[PDB]
């Protein structure tokens, strides 16, 4: 008669013999895999347990945001360059968590193991917390914070930019749509393991440096939850491994899943850590080669061999193309800052500094593109003047890679300067590279994703930005900004005086 | 109907007055010169079950604050 | 005139002719029509790429209204919009999956499936049972030795026009 | 070392005057409320909805999503990421959902663990207080591991259930309302393991092996069409709407009621049985909490649909009778353990009463909203006949 | 403003910069354990221990106490603040007590938040769920209503007998727990009126008033006993500590836990209401966690106490014995109740089973401790005879 009690491992001993035999009893999804109903998972958790052990780590997240970060303002002190940062970092990062969610209950229905099955349900569980842990760092910041635009209605405004097509390549649709392995491949083995993982914890690197206190808070206690989900990701490869198939396209999706994150991450992310802050923290070129080479590439991917696992093949190319991506980019966003939803700045004097000094040749390329820029008064709303202008006037067409979405300048850009272009049944593809290229060229209905410059084709600037609410509370201001000062912002008026109407540049070719 | 129905504070306070009987010794056992009359009420209508829940969310944030950020 | 991405003539222009399908057959023939002329890298045509979901699924809530009214319980689980078995047109398009010699001839009759048969044309449930067993073989048909043949020869088997290289 | 090697902008002197020196003097925007183009169901817009309405990346080709153009990656073959072809169900708004309970991710684990935290607290004052003496053992050994054990496979197969919508709701507000309804119903199964768990641990002899309730599941007559019924829910459903509604409006709203609250909440409190009825106090609570968003989002927000109302319902009617028949079958072979009883446990009238009580809950919070016409005593007939 | 006037040492970079300057290069002690002079109970110091031990300013003088001399204010006439003659036990040291669970007020009033949420939501699906619908409206009316109504003051005179020993105890961790014990007792009065109260909003005709109740319990007959019993412990009793142990170790361990655990919590069940057995699930989670208390500081500390073991078994056998009479008669008056249930409800074979499961489980966790000879056929033979 001593007090006695059940955990959850007791429990769990016997989850595994939930599941029973019958003939229907198979995942409703297409797959090339057979994952084995004897997998187990790592974490021996129930539900009441998961719920116990999420609810303290919500408890200290929120008193914190709540009680002493407001009291120190800390939604304010932080410098307004990452303010504006952490719209696109909290609400991108957000449907990555969003589509997660999906594709982890996809995983769900395609193991058969009781224990895979709950070792994918926790995830699912995991990325809706992660989902509103991203949304309430917006929703702290345009509460508490310097400029609420953007952050409160990244939902809507996020879809008048270019680069919000990619993030849904490599976080939405290539998280949930194809083989469930597929899917698992870009989102745990890939996308989490060489990217976000590394990604939360360095954020929240850069968010302290820069006076953000709030990011560091959610997102290290997003990060607590993702070492269960690398579990996930292992156990999909072993739940397959003995399976013949396995040989035959494991491999293929992996290689294909590597390239579709690196292309629009190894670019993007360089770009919002160096240009999206005052203070830095490392270079993003010492920073990728450590995070997808070293660690990625080469140590966790490694301890896969032997279960058939090998080195993206794609992996040199990446590599190659990977030095200038982020800084090739940064000119296209802010070339087309009226398109999006935060604010950017051009480098000051002691950033070419550090730029040319941890990028040489730096300065004699970008450097004096953006000092024009400055001459030209891009940041000045009486100009008239707009980076896109500078383009179409030195013919440096723009295009939108048709698989990856990620935008590309071969005229300009110092990395990859690869362009292909083909006609099939009637409409026009651009490529930026081999293995876009290929992707499309063996599954040309799987991208179909228009681009902005044929959905906007022949359409006033102003007008596009109005419609889908690219303005501020006053109806007038834009969101977006070409500095992160406080005065002089760029009115739709501004942007209407242009008189800028986008064209599909692929239409030039005969 | 099978609505969703409950109790709050209140609604069980209301009749903590009552609680209190009559009888032999009940009186205090301190020395006093003072008689504080026993219809005397109170301000806030609370029962052990809600005044451990308005405290258990104040630590909540206390605490939360101190081994996460504050202490980072 | 009037221009835009959520709303535009073209939009308004479709919803009009929808409106005047009021009878099943008429509707769903007009669907399947609209799925053959604009979706897919097959598409008959791609004028209306900027606007062709929307207005697809625009008509699908007209057939699925215009089908539930005319269809009884039974039918309206197990027969397509056209009247067909949904369990035999499953059944004979998964054999016919099967049959395929390559990853070419798959992905037409995977494609084409979709087009002819996308709900409310048949029911959801066998559809996407149908999604189930083609995709797996479309995909095993084309994952096999995927980097084997060079882009030079994977243009002329898709059969693009090259019309601009650059490296 | 005692103040560390990283400086931090908010409290680096240095740093700090540099970021306050590039601050506006007053914010960029006065409008500081996140998700304030949302409709709010309320009088003001809440948390929850905040959080969460328009997460889900939605074009405008989906009902109410926001966005433009195709999705920038879909399956081989073509089938989006997302789509209106993966329901029957039509709406004029995939996000007017709303949870009446308005759970987003931390309500809901807090609530969960508090449940937690107390099961164990109770469990550790029940065994200390010695109350399972009083417990009739052939109710223990045979009712509670053999049959309420079995029904951890109804649940568990319920919960399964919900793993294609997890994957196809064509909203956030509708994909956590499934995801929680989901995770409720595995918590269950699990917690009738936990009870028996408990009953292994307090009780000699009591094993916690679960191959006597499974093999009552898989080969046993009192739940053969229960099982029939949720293997086709589960499996041979391709449709997230009919899988959600006519498990948590049809099967589990019959069935799962009659044997949760009729049957053994009814009954394990006259073999002195406190133990049971504590954790199917759960289920109920979790069945109530489903009820009220299945009926938002499935009566509320699509069978009153100011476009699509006579359509969804007309789908929801045919959905119904679908799976109503399959729903009596399994009530019906179920009467079968009123005949394992211990005589006088209960008697003919007392079970008809009972089955007249879900029978009659059904059609108020389900059948009349939409128009089904169900007959309760031919429902009850139909049932009755599986009396042994 | 956006930036507010207030100046913040941590955050303002000249302020923060003045700080860092006088800070020494290293903490000026390594020893950074508050309460490190404590003795611990367990292998390493708690949390509960380092912020309780030794708040209580005791001088030498006092069996413990670390500080000297007087107080600095006393009682007109001399009385100290804290005293050894408030209490009869005698002790090498009042701090040598430890709440065997540690509860600190942080964790206390955590658990009983979660148990106030959770019975909130219970009570929703309860009614949601139509439940009451199978309750013996007799039970309810007569039993729950009048007879577990009139309980409700027998828990809150038990509750009261703890204010004198709030303010006399002499130790912080005696102290804590005495508080908690008293706490859990009103508790649970609030709650059996919490019940009346539900039942009131879902069962019209349902009174909630305490008229009834409270008439029974000054009244009446079945508590008679009881009130006398529960009046002497909380006027009539002046040293701390026999209030404490003769309410926890003596009154309520058998009057109180006949009534809770082997009479509502038993018979409940049979009139299909597991809605008082909800509240009495608390009732009982609550006892036994006082109860660990209890046991550790009378036996575990001063009954066993390496220098006064002897003495306080003697004081104690004694205050066992003054009161084991009282609670005694108090069983005998209850037993009049069973004559009011209906026919068949239970027989005295049950009955005396039950008697001798709190006789028996009162003398294996109590009056053996302190080596107090009861004769459990004597006193279940003096119980009984009193039975209709
Ligand atoms: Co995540
Ligand atoms: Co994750």
């Amino acid at each position: 008669r001593a007090p006695t009690s059940v955990n959850a491992q007791e429990v769990h001993r016997w989850l595994q013999s939930f599941n029973w035999d019958f003939k229907n009893n198979r995942t409703k999804y297409a797959t090339k895999y057979k994952m084995a109903n004897e997998t187990k998972e790592q974490f021996k958790l129930i539900a009441k347990e998961y719920a116990r052990m999420e609810a303290v780590k919500d408890e200290r997240q929120f008193g914190s945001l709540q009680d002493a970060l407001t009291r120190l303002n800390a939604g304010v002190r932080v410098h307004p360059k990452w303010n504006e940062t952490m719209k696109v970092v909290s609400n991108f990062l957000e449907v990555g968590e969003y589509n997660a969610i999906a594709a982890t209950g996809m995983l769900w229905d395609s193991a058969q193991a009781a224990e895979q099955k709950n070792g994918y349900l926790a995830q699912v569980l995991d990325e809706i917390r992660h989902t509103h842990q991203c949304a309430y760092v917006n929703y702290y910041f345009a509460k508490n914070g310097q400029d609420p635009a953007g952050h409160n209605d990244a939902r809507r405004t996020r879809t008048i930019g270019p680069l919000w097509k990619g993030m849904k390549r490599v976080f939405s649709d290539g998280f949930i749509s194809g083989d469930a392995v597929e899917c698992s491949l870009n989102l745990q083995l890939v996308g989490e393991a060489c990217f976000t993982n590394p990604l939360i914890v360095a954020v929240t690197e850069w968010a302290a440096a820069n006076g953000d206190e709030i990011t560091p808070t959610v997102f290290l206690s997003i990060e607590t939850d993702e070492l269960r989900h690398m579990a996930n990701g292992y156990q999909t490869v072993v739940s397959i491994a003995n399976d013949p198939a396995s040989a035959k396209y494991l491999n293929t999706d992996l290689n294909n899943a590597f390239w579709t994150q690196q292309k629009y991450f190894t670019p993007v992310l360089g770009m919002l850590f160096e240009y999206g802050s005052k203070f830095k923290v490392e270079p993003w070129v010492k920073t990728w080669d450590r995070w997808v080479y070293e660690d990625w590439g080469g140590i966790w991917i490694g301890r896969l061999g032997k279960y058939g696992v090998e080195s993206p093949r794609s992996l040199k190319d990446a590599k190659q193309d990977a030095y200038w991506a982020h800084h090739d980019l940064y000119l296209l966003a802010y070339a087309l800052w009226p398109t999006g939803f935060f604010r950017l700045a051009l480098p000051d004097q002691e950033e070419m500094e550090w730029f040319e000094a941890n990028y040489p040749g730096w300065y004699d390329h970008y450097g004096k593109i953006y000092e024009e820029w400055r001459a030209r008064g891009c940041e000045d709303p009486s100009s008239g003047f707009i980076p896109l202008m500078w383009f179409i006037e030195n013919n440096h067409p723009i295009y939108i890679d048709r698989v990856s979405q990620v935008p590309f300048c071969p005229s300009l850009a110092k990395g990859a300067s690869t362009l292909r272009v083909h006609e099939y049944n009637g409409e026009m593809h651009t490529f930026s590279d081999q293995w876009g290229e290929r992707m499309w060229l063996a599954e040309p209905e799987r991208y179909e994703c228009q681009n902005i410059f044929e959905q906007y084709e022949g359409r006033e600037l102003s007008e596009v930005i109005a419609e889908l609410h690219g303005l501020r509370s006053d109806g007038k201001t834009l969101i977006a900004q070409p500095h992160v000062r406080g005065d002089k912002l760029w009115t739709l008026d501004d942007i209407k005086r242009l008189n800028c109407v986008f064209k599909n540049p692929v239409k030039a070719f005969n | 109907n099978r609505a969703p129905t409950s109790v709050n504070a209140q609604e069980v306070h209301r009749w903590l007055q009552s609680f209190n009987w009559d009888f032999k010794n009940n009186r205090t056992k301190y020395a006093t010169k003072y008689k504080m009359a026993n219809e005397t009420k109170e301000q806030f209508k609370l029962i052990a079950k809600e005044y451990a829940r308005m405290e258990a969310v104040k630590d909540e944030r206390q605490f939360g604050s101190l081994q996460d950020a504050l202490t980072r | 005139a009037k221009l835009g991405i959520h709303s535009n003539d073209t939009r308004d222009a479709w919803v009009n002719k929808i409106a005047q399908l009021n009878t099943l057959e008429k509707a769903a023939e007009m669907l399947k029509q609209f799925r053959m002329d604009h979706t897919t890298p097959f598409r008959n045509s791609y004028e209306l790429d900027n606007d062709y979901l929307w207005i697809e699924a625009k008509l699908e809530e007209k057939v699925a209204v215009l089908k539930a009214r005319a269809f009884n319980e039974v039918d309206f689980r197990h027969k397509t919009a056209f009247g067909e078995d949904a369990k035999s047109v499953l059944d004979g398009t998964v054999a016919k999956m099967n049959a395929a010699k390559d990853k070419w001839e798959a992905e037409k009759i995977h494609i084409g499936f979709r087009q002819a048969y996308k709900p409310p044309i048949m029911p959801v449930n066998y559809f996407l049972d149908g999604e189930r067993q083609l995709g797996t073989r479309l995909m095993e048909l084309r994952n096999l030795n995927y980097y084997d043949t060079p882009l030079e020869e994977l243009r002329k088997q898709r059969g693009v026009r090259v019309v601009h290289l650059q490296s | 070392s005692m103040l560390g090697e990283r400086r931090r902008g908010l409290t680096d002197p240095e740093m700090a005057e540099v970021i306050l020196k590039a601050l506006p003097e007053a914010p960029l925007d006065g409008n500081n409320k996140m998700g304030y183009f949302v409709t709010p169901r309320w009088k003001r817009l809440t948390e929850y909805e905040a959080l969460t309405v328009y997460a889900q990346p939605n074009a405008d080709w989906i009902a109410g999503g926001l966005d433009w153009g195709d999705w920038t990656q879909k399956f081989h073959g073509g089938r989006p990421s997302w789509g209106n072809e993966t329901t029957e169900l039509r709406t004029v708004d995939w996000f007017k959902h709303r949870d009446p309970l308005r759970r987003w991710h931390a309500p809901y684990v807090k609530d969960k663990a508090e449940e937690w935290r107390y099961t164990d607290r109770f469990l550790q004052g029940y065994s200390a207080d010695g109350q399972i003496r009083a417990m009739n053992p052939t109710w223990r050994d045979e009712f509670i591991n053999r049959y309420w054990g079995a029904f951890l496979f109804n649940e568990y197969g319920l919960f399964n259930a919900h793993s294609q919508g997890a994957r196809e709701a064509l909203s956030d507000v509708t994909r956590v309302s499934l995801a929680f309804w989901g995770f409720d119903k595995i918590d269950i199964a699990q917690m009738i393991q936990l009870e028996r768990g408990f009953l292994a641990k307090i009780v000699p002899g009591f094993d916690e092996s679960t191959a006597v309730p499974k093999a009552e599941w898989t080969n046993g007559e009192v739940y053969k069409s229960a099982r029939l019924a949720v293997e086709g829910l589960w499996q041979e459903v391709f449709d997230w709407n009919e899988s959600a509604f006519s498990v948590h409006a049809v099967y589990d709203a019959l069935f799962g009621q009659f044997v949760r609250r009729e049957f053994f909440q009814r009954l394990a409190p006259r073999f002195g049985d406190n133990l049971t009825p504590f954790f199917i106090n759960q289920a109920q609570t979790y069945f109530q909490i489903a009820k009220q968003g299945v009926q938002d989002l499935y009566y509320n927000c699509l069978g009153d649909d100011p476009e699509f109302s006579d359509y969804n319902r007309t789908v929801m009617r045919n959905w119904t009778g679908k799976w109503l028949e399959p729903t009596i079958a399994a009530l019906r072979d179920f009467m079968g353990l009123f005949a394992k009883l211990p005589a006088g446990t209960t008697d003919k009238e007392e079970i008809t009463a009972s089955l007249y009580r879900v029978v009659d809950d059904w059609i108020e919070d389900y059948a009349s909203r939409i128009d089904f016409k169900a007959d309760r005593d031919q429902i009850v007939k139909a049932v009755l006949a599986g009396l042994k």
